[PDB]
């Protein structure tokens, strides 16, 4: 699973069950990292018209 | 794909099923590719 974004601490309790989560549209919120079993929030790198 | 969901709940009725809502949660998931039509269950005899 590919991307790009800022990963931060997040306090969203995933059920035992799901490992990644959705956005509205079909792309990644957050996930779940491997080796360690971790939640891992992902906001988009900032971005704008010059 | 023998997808088992489960989920345990107090109830208070034995006429009928309690009224209310629960989704229940996916624990396991085997890959047996096993034709089923029928099942049965298990009571301890005694
Ligand atoms: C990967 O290594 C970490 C380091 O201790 C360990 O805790 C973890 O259990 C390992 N991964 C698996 C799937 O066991």
């Amino acid at each position: 699973l590919t991307g790009t974004g800022v990963l931060t601490e997040s306090n969203k309790k995933f059920l035992p069950f799901q490992q990644f989560g959705r956005d509205i549209a079909d792309t990644t919120d957050a996930v779940r990292d491997p080796q360690t079993l971790e939640i891992l929030d992902i906001t988009p790198c900032s971005f704008g018209g010059v | 794909y023998f997808k088992i969901y489960s989920k345990h709940t107090p109830i208070n009725l034995v006429r009928d099923l309690p009224q209310g809502f629960s989704a229940l949660e996916p624990l396991v998931d085997l890959p047996i590719g096993i034709n089923i039509t029928r099942f049965q269950t298990l009571l301890a005899l005694h």
